């Protein structure tokens, strides 16, 4: 039992210092502030909220088992927490595509590279559109749908037994993001490869070729990582809500949830701490 | 040459409006701020505006805030007041003044020749009116404020000017001491607190005219009534 | 011809810099230790002064 | 015949120069300031970052008030600093970005930069249209400009890497003196308190001190081994310090005509690129290519303290006249104002 | 701040500081890029388009939306090695090869590996142009290459001559982070900016992998 409330906490621990060290850094170094590290920091941001705001309030519900906040307190979370992971799988998408235009629109990219205008602008389209696309369901689904079918001391979403919501919901939270991403980090390989080949069509010849492969390693694991968090808990909505939960135990029910927040903690590992301008900064101030 | 011409002054009636323009020449006008300065005939200098370098701040004397609109045109280097609801308060000679702010700027330091309209808070004392004068003899002018001019940087925030019958108002003293451009070194600022003299040594014909004491404390700006020297 | 101009020049400017009058090291030493022992107390990097003269707290 | 007799008497010449100031070299600065208590340790915070130039700064030289002060960055800005308030006074765009040097006139009217294109150029701080407007570009230097200092409104000096220094005339533009004799590119000048000589170290690991007013090499300093990068004054105007690539600081007496006292150190393997000293000349502040400022002990030859603000080279310091702080410049684009507290 | 003045003249610093952002960001958006090479090994025209804009001779073009500026270090005759610094964060370096001369020949080689393995530029990448190919190979029938080059044991064609050249200079960069684009280009050639073009825009994509953290 003590063993399952260390687990809970080391997530909170590791999911907010780590994204505080992203915003920390951010903050301390002024030359910091190309579009690709405004689009860090939003994400970590929005993955820092999830483990000092989501996750500590959500350890009571798992320790006792029931929902002692209140129910108005309950909408809070569910939109707060709705917003931020949708938030973050779309600074994933937005992080891609910039890396996306970077390779392939080089002479462009660099151009408006600094432009914080523009940084600025698509940071709050990430925050505007994850809002409106469970904001207003979450908050008026009660107060159109007639009652409330959600029991006393839990708290979950109105459309958590829907079917018809979950798989359109999910069709633009998860499916669109993940071939988006796979899309452009593919797009990223079969560029760097095809620009190779020109290339060489050595020592100088072999240092080349192995950095291609050390990106195409990077590009599979960023793919596989967001891929292997989101995937379960998606596809369980989607099962889950079929069969009502009698076809899905209840206990992966929990570890797909968990995988949503685990991604919290690897993002701080991969965009940020591969960055060569994070890097530095983190050396700096330790 | 530095030039600065108002125009668009005039016999005007009663709660009319009238627009007023600043034509800059000669100089860096987007560098500087400007002030619009009136004075009624017979009458001592009133602030009346102030707009900013890049148009960030605006500024308004109480008397005129909410009818007078002041504006800039730095392509075209034009300063605008727009005036409404105009009363028989207003009728004055409006001086368009240029003040550029840094570190050991000289503000005030060049007016405009005016502008006349006819329409059909730190307090600056100056006491003593008028003081007859001989030339080639040592003049001093006394100045007083209701507050203490020195800021905790150092500065004391007193200027004086003088306006020549005829001649718009010219910047001889900044910060109670400092000698600004082109003035000799005859005229010398001493002051301490709320208490200021300006000692003019062997005084000259060119000298004879009304002083004025404007503190730059804080806003609004206030100018003493003025001590005219006659010969 | 241009070295043997050259050589001429150069012999002739160390005939001025082998004519000065040199002092003693130690009268040169003693009379740097005498500005500095002199000039101590007003200078604020090696006696820094209190905040309140300090134009740069 | 004549040229080998003539080569012959310079190095009887040198030798007799060598005798001369070995003869005189009775004592040791080391010696003599041995029983003075040393200055303990030097501690100095960075009070004010200056943050604006978007480049590698080059130069920075404070205006006489101890307060304003200009720094040159190869972004083409010229910038003057409030250093009180942080507050940017000025932002002179230069027309050629390649700038190597820059001064401050005494009077505070006037500022000068020049680099790679040769010319050292004037701005007027104080005109009646409210900008700084190009004044004057002095061109007669067939190399880079290393480093200018003023006497005054209408004069100011030179140092070029074309290896010859130069006295201009800024109201007419003409250069009325030229300082030649050094076989390497001049890379510094220090003017003296009084204005009437300056020394100067060139890349032929010499210092040479001349006359202003009669245009000739007073005295040759040697004793570097490799290029000297800079060279400053003793607040008394009777010695100077310079500092070299072979990460050593010599402090040369110009009335002992010879070297006084050498600073290095072990650890200490890079290029110095700045020396200053303080009000008192007790400290001697010294820049380095490590992105470190070691201050020394000047006649103890100790390392009395180091300023470790930058991530880069230290390409630039100076000490106010009122010997209140000092101002560090830097490869990082940053300038750091320093003093103590009791 | 607390004065009316200091106020001010707090707002005059911002607005300063507003403009060295602005000239700051324009200033990012050009390409710098050092040229250099023998005395005569056609630097002063290796590109036609651009235009002139002792001292720094500074030469800037626009290519498919993208701004060169080439800068000519030629008149320097003082010490190289106080002045190089200056241009550590060039995007590339030009060097100009002339083929017909032998004599300069062994010039251009130590010239280029000090600049290649200079302390300054271990991460700049080196466009190496070899002018005169045609030249080279008129003058290759009568003189052979084996006058400059004493070790040359390849045949006297055109085609191995000019690659034995290009081998020698590729062989003076030790390290493996940097990239070498060699060009065989005449004196009539009139596709030398796109040969730059291209070369920069290899540069550029990996400096944005640096920056996007692929890298
Ligand atoms: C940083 C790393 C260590 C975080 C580890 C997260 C995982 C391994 C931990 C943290 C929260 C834990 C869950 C907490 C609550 C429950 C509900 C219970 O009925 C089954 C176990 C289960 C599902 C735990 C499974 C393991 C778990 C998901
Ligand atoms: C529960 C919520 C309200 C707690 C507060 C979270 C938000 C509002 C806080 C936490 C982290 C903060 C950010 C930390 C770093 C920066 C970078 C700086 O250059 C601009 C401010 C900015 C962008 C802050 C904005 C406000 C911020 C995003
Ligand atoms: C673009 C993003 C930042 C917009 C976020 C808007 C959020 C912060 C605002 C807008 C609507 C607000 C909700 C409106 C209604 C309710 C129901 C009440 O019983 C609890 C508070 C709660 C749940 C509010 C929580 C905060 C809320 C969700
Ligand atoms: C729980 C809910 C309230 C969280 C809401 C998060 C939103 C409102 C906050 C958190 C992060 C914030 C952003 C952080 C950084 C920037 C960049 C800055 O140059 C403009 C503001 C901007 C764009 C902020 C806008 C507001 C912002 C997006
Ligand atoms: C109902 C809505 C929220 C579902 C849509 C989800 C996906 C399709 C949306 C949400 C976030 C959006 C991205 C946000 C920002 C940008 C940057 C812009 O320069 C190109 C489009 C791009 C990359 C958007 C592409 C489409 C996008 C990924
Ligand atoms: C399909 C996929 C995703 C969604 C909503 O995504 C956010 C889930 C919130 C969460 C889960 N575990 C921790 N937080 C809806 C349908």
């Amino acid at each position: 039992t003590a063993v399952l409330a260390a687990l809970m906490a080391l997530l909170i621990v590791a999911t907010v210092l780590g994204n505080a060290l992203v915003m920390l850094a951010f903050v301390a170094d002024s030359s910091l502030r190309t579009q690709n590290n405004f689009f860090l920091l939003n994400l970590a941001i929005s993955d820092f909220l999830v483990g000092a705001f989501c996750i500590p309030l959500y350890v009571p519900y798992v320790l006792t088992g029931r929902w002692t906040f209140g129910r108005g307190l309950c909408k809070l979370w569910l939109v707060v927490d709705y917003l931020l992971c949708t938030s973050s799988a779309f600074n994933i998408v937005l992080i891609s595509y910039d890396r996306f235009l970077s390779v392939t629109r080089a002479v462009s990219y660099r151009a408006q590279q600094g432009d914080t205008r523009r940084a600025v602008r698509k940071m709050l389209l990430v925050w505007v559109l994850a809002f409106l696309l469970y904001g207003p369901a979450i908050l008026s689904w009660e107060y159109l749908s007639g009652g409330s079918s959600i029991p006393e001391g839990h708290c979950y979403a109105e459309f958590f037994y829907n079917w018809y919501f979950l798989i359109t919901a999910s069709t633009l939270e998860f499916f669109t993001p993940f071939l988006s991403v796979t899309f452009f980090n593919l797009s990223i390989y079969l560029n760097i490869q095809r620009r190779t080949r020109l290339r060489l069509d050595s020592f100088t010849q072999r240092f080349r070729l192995s950095r291609d492969r050390k990106v195409a390693k990077s590009l599979a694991v960023i793919v596989s990582i967001f891929g292997l968090c989101w995937a379960p808990y998606t596809l369980l909505m989607i099962i889950r809500a079929a069969c009502h939960g009698h076809c899905v135990p209840d206990y992966w029910y929990e570890t797909s949830f968990w995988l949503l927040w685990a991604n919290s903690a690897v993002n701080p590992v991969l965009y940020p701490l591969c960055h060569h301008s994070f890097r530095r900064a983190f050396t700096k101030l330790l | 040459d530095v030039q600065l011409v108002e125009s668009g002054g005039g016999l005007v009636q009663p709660g009319g409006s009238r627009k007023l323009s600043c034509s800059a020449s000669g100089f860096a006008f987007s560098s500087f701020g400007m002030h619009w300065v009136r004075q009624a005939p017979e009458k001592g200098l009133e602030w009346v505006a102030y707009i900013s370098s890049g148009s960030g701040t605006i500024y308004y004397a109480d008397t005129v805030k909410g009818r007078f609109t002041i504006s800039r045109d730095d392509p075209k280097n034009t300063l605008f007041l727009q005036m409404t609801s105009l009363r028989s308060e207003d009728t004055a000679m409006y001086y368009c003044v240029r003040s550029i702010y840094y570190y050991g700027s000289s503000p005030f330091d060049f007016w405009g020749q005016g502008t006349t309209l006819t329409v059909s808070d730190i307090v600056m004392t100056q006491a003593t009116s008028s003081v007859p004068v001989t030339p080639g003899e040592s003049v001093s002018i006394s100045c007083r404020s209701s507050k203490s001019l020195l800021h905790s940087n150092g500065n004391t925030y007193l200027y004086w000017f003088l306006q020549r019958p005829g001649q718009s108002p010219q910047l001889l003293i900044y910060r109670m001491s400092n000698l600004a451009s082109g003035v000799p070194d005859r005229f010398s600022g001493s002051g301490s607190g709320t208490a200021f003299t300006l000692t003019i040594s062997r005084l000259e014909a060119e000298d004879v005219g009304v002083y004025y004491c404007m503190q730059h404390l804080e806003y609004p700006l206030t100018f003493g009534a003025g001590t005219k020297l006659e010969l | 011809t241009a070295s043997i101009a050259q050589a001429r020049k150069l012999v002739e400017q160390l005939k001025m810099e082998a004519n000065i009058d040199r002092i003693k090291v130690s009268k040169a030493a003693a009379d740097l230790m005498a500005y500095c022992e002199a000039h101590a107390k007003e200078d604020p990097l090696l006696t820094p002064v209190p905040a309140s003269e300090n134009p740069f707290r | 015949s004549e040229l080998d007799q003539l080569r012959q008497e310079a190095e009887q010449l040198k030798n007799q120069i060598r005798d001369a100031r070995k003869a005189c070299a009775d004592a040791t600065l080391s010696q003599i300031t041995n029983n003075i208590d040393p200055v303990g340790r030097i501690q100095m915070r960075t009070r004010r970052t200056l943050r604006g130039h978007l480049a590698k700064i080059y130069a920075m030289h404070w205006g006489t008030d101890s307060r304003l002060l200009v720094s040159a960055s190869q972004d083409g800005k010229l910038i003057i600093w409030d250093s009180y308030t942080t507050n940017k006074v000025h932002a002179i765009p230069l027309r050629s970005s390649w700038v190597m040097t820059c001064a401050y006139a005494p009077s505070g009217n006037y500022v000068a930069c020049g680099g790679l294109d040769n010319i050292c150029s004037i701005y007027n701080l104080k005109t009646r249209e409210g900008n700084v407007r190009v004044s004057r570009e002095l061109a007669g230097h067939t190399g880079y400009l290393s480093c200018c200092r003023f006497l005054d409104d209408n004069q100011i000096v030179t140092s070029s890497g074309d290896t010859t220094c130069a006295l201009w005339d800024i109201e007419t533009g003409q250069q009325t003196t030229t300082f030649t004799g050094h076989t390497g590119d001049v890379m510094s000048l220090s003017l003296a308190p009084d204005t009437r000589l300056f020394v100067s170290g060139a890349c032929d690991a010499s210092a040479k001190l001349w006359d202003v007013r009669e245009g000739m090499c007073r005295q040759t300093f040697t004793g570097h081994e490799s290029d000297i990068n800079a060279i400053c004054f003793f607040p008394n105007g009777n010695a100077f310090a310079t500092g070299s690539d072979d990460a050593t600081c010599r402090l040369f007496d110009l009335r002992a005509d010879q070297e006084l006292m050498t600073y290095s150190h072990d650890n200490i393997i890079c290029g110095i690129t700045s020396v200053s000293f303080s009000k008192s000349g007790r400290l001697l502040l010294a820049g380095y290519d490590d992105f470190n400022c070691n201050v020394w002990d000047a006649l103890k030859a100790d390392r009395a303290g180091v300023l470790a603000g930058h991530d880069n080279r230290v390409s630039c310091l100076g000490v106010t006249d009122d010997g209140m702080a000092v101002a560090t410049g830097s490869w990082d684009s940053f300038l750091k104002i320093w003093n103590g507290s009791s | 701040t607390l004065s009316a003045e200091e106020r001010a003249a707090l707002e005059r610093s911002k607005a300063i500081e507003k403009n060295l952002k602005e000239d700051g960001i324009s200033a990012a958006k050009d390409v710098k890029l050092l040229l250099l090479g023998a005395d005569n090994s056609g630097k002063s025209t290796i590109v036609k388009q651009m235009k002139i804009i002792t001292g720094i001779v500074e030469t800037h073009f626009t290519f498919k939306n993208l701004h060169f500026r080439l800068f000519d270090v030629g008149g320097q005759r003082s010490e190289r090695k106080k002045w190089i610094h200056c241009f550590e964060d060039v995007t590339a370096i030009i060097f100009c090869v002339d083929l017909s001369d032998y004599n300069r020949m062994h010039e251009s080689l130590m010239l280029f590996d000090s600049i290649c393995n200079n302390k300054f530029f271990i991460d700049t990448s080196i466009i190496l142009f070899l002018n005169k190919k045609d030249l080279f190979g008129e003058k290759i029938k009568k003189s052979p290459l084996t006058i400059c080059f004493p070790e040359y044991t390849g045949p006297n064609t055109y085609e191995d001559a000019a690659a034995y050249i290009q081998a020698q200079f590729e062989s003076k960069n030790r390290s493996p982070n940097k990239e070498i684009y060699c060009h065989m280009t005449c004196a009539t050639d009139t596709n030398n900016a796109q040969v730059i073009f291209d070369a920069v825009t290899d540069i550029i994509i990996a400096n944005n992998l640096r920056g996007c953290g692929l890298y």
